[PDB]
């Protein structure tokens, strides 16, 4: 009965895959009410930014695409009950000190029981083949100090299954 | 054979195996062991892990 | 690691007040004065007429 | 000029000797060795013998 | 050009900062003046010191191992995180839109090139006694040997020198031709080795006048 | 060497130089201010009464 | 520091340190250098060599 969103994954007009995603819309809605409305306004175009092998794919950022902060708005701490032990996590990201989160946002490829605690988890991959597609996507030709030589950009991004 | 050295189900995430690496070596490393068979053990487990961490090979011995 | 202490730790590790430290005790650690309160004192004053 | 050179003579006599006591060291280590592992390994022999 | 370890200490501040590391010596300072916070720390700290056991041989950057607590392979900086490492976790001031780790840009923060080894040379001017240890590296051209010495004698480009060269005879150096090419050799090792004071004979390179106007 | 070091491990490591030092950085972390060199001739002149 | 006095730098091998202390104790002996600045200096030598010599406390050391 949550909300369900999608978006697609490519490198250098080649088409590398697509995900969907349902947000924990019961768990922390508010989380929820930004993402929405940033992937409604935003994220279209945006890179991958940081890439760690057997960590997380990250990114998002909107106002530079290249890992700084942006202005304009701050997020609060919502809740720590989703906990990070399955990869394909998505959740917000900040700097060391809480409530100050931003458009970045994670998704774990592995079990992060550090992050517990931490990260604000609100979300989940749904299927095998977005899974896949993260994992596939960790395995590129050659990418430099955690970001991927070519620009591996969401081309697309739309909303399905909820208002 | 590779899996039973480390007590690998051919089925375990990376993590494990990883955890499997570290807890065996730093208990059967030459220097803080002083054990010849703790020496080919580390051996042993030193070439499992070369060949089981990389995917690539990972995938090559798989299908063996 | 509360944001006292990182802010404390971004000043602490700046480039101005730890090289006049470093330059600091290396001449304190040349001179050697007996009573180095007044010794600070005239090497400070010096230095802050450049 | 002969001064310097009295002294880089002197520097290789010196070094001539000190081949010397580094291979004379090296006899006297290998000698000290066959005698002991000799008589440590004939021990053994004996033993095997009486038995 | 090239730099003896104790020339590479003479820079260390803030100011001036120089890390000799993987027999290049780097001259960091506008490094430390564009990142200035608790990520510039660990290498403050070693200013003028030796960075090599922070890499590795085989690749250019530092070494890395399984991180214990979170299990994902990353940098191991005991030190301290420097300039250009990524946070362990993920965060959302960490930009990688730089181009190339410091480490690696050779082109923009490496000046000369440090030296493996240094030997002692004796210089002795002939028309003014005055003998003078020195530390030059051990495979360095006469030119550069002249241009150390210049802080001996301001006029030493007129001079001309000598070696005790092989019997053993003074007779002229060339000066492109390095301390061991020319005929001087080294033989430290083999004083150590044989249990004889470095200090024991040092090479000496005699310096005759040329008269000029 | 040594005997350079020593002469300097000896003075700084006696208790007059280290906990006046020790003190003066600690107020200087606390009070953060813009130019630290007149902080510390302040610091000092209303030091070497006490 | 425990290096500098062995004038070796913080990557010396093991026989680097061995060949290091091999000449700085036998510079320093007090048997063999009759007098100087040499009192200290053979004392640290040896406290460096002891430190640097046994892998457990070196690795020790080296963290902290």
């Amino acid at each position: 009965g949550r909300t369900y969103c999608a978006f697609s994954i490519q490198q250098s007009s080649k088409l590398l895959g697509t995900v969907v995603l349902e947000l924990f819309t019961d768990i922390a809605p508010a989380t929820c009410a930004n993402f929405i409305k940033y992937i409604k306004d935003g994220y279209q175009g945006t890179p991958l930014h940081r890439i760690v092998p057997n960590g997380w794919v990250q990114g998002g950022d909107i106002v530079d695409g290249s890992g700084k902060g942006d202005p304009g708005f701050v997020l609060p701490d919502e809740t720590y009950s989703v906990k990070h032990d399955a990869p394909g996590v998505l959740g917000m990201a900040t700097g060391g000190q809480p409530h100050t989160a931003n458009t970045q946002f994670y998704i774990s490829l592995s079990p992060l029981p550090f992050l517990d605690g931490k990260r604000v988890a609100f979300g989940r991959v749904l299927n095998k083949q977005s899974l896949e597609n993260l994992l596939a996507l960790q395995t590129l030709p050659t990418f430099q100090n955690e970001r991927p030589v070519p620009d591996v950009v969401i081309a697309s991004c739309h909303v399905i299954y909820n208002p | 054979d590779y899996y039973e050295v480390m007590g690998l189900t051919r089925s375990a995430n990376d993590i494990d195996i990883r955890r499997a690496y570290r807890r065996l070596a730093l208990k059967y490393h030459p220097d803080i062991n002083k054990d010849g068979a703790a020496g080919d053990e580390f051996l042993r487990i030193c070439e499992a892990y070369e060949v089981l961490c990389d995917p690539k090979t990972k995938g090559f011995y798989d299908l063996y | 690691q509360t944001p006292l202490y990182e802010k404390m730790r971004d000043y602490a590790h700046s480039n101005k007040v730890q090289e006049l430290l470093q330059k600091m005790t290396a001449d304190l650690f040349i001179e050697r004065p007996a009573d180095p309160v007044t010794w600070m004192i005239k090497w400070l004053s010096e230095e802050q007429k450049r | 000029e002969a001064a310097e050179r009295r002294k880089l003579e002197e520097k290789e006599r010196r070094m001539q000797q000190e081949r010397e006591r580094v291979e004379r060291e090296r006899v006297v280590r290998q000698k000290v060795a066959a005698s002991a592992f000799a008589r440590g390994y004939l021990s053994g022999i004996v033993n095997t013998v009486f038995d | 050009r090239y730099y003896t370890p104790y020339e590479v200490a003479m820079h260390n501040t803030p100011d001036d900062c120089w890390v000799s590391f993987l027999g290049g010596v780097y001259n960091l300072t506008d490094l430390i003046k564009a990142n200035q916070g608790a990520l510039a720390a660990p290498l403050i700290a070693a200013a003028g010191q030796d960075l090599t056991h922070w890499f590795d041989p085989t690749t250019k950057d530092p070494k890395r191992h399984i991180c214990p607590a979170t299990h994902i392979e990353r940098f191991y900086t005991p030190m301290g995180r420097f300039i250009h490492v990524p946070p362990p976790e993920p965060m959302c001031n960490w930009d990688t839109s730089f181009g190339l780790p410091w480490w690696r840009d050779a082109k923009k923060y490496q000046i000369g090139l440090l030296s493996a080894r240094t030997r002692v040379i004796r210089v002795r001017n002939v028309l003014t006694d005055q003998e003078d240890q020195i530390e030059v590296p051990c495979e360095e051209k006469l030119v550069e040997i002249r241009e150390r010495y210049l802080e001996l004698n301001a006029h030493a480009k007129s001079y001309t020198w000598k070696a005790l060269v092989r019997t053993h005879v003074f007779q002229e150096l060339d000066l492109n031709l390095t301390l061991e090419e020319n005929g001087v050799p080294d033989e430290t090792p083999v004083f150590e080795d044989h249990h004889v004071p470095t200090d024991y004979f040092i090479p000496v390179l005699h310096v005759y006048w040329n008269d000029d106007l």
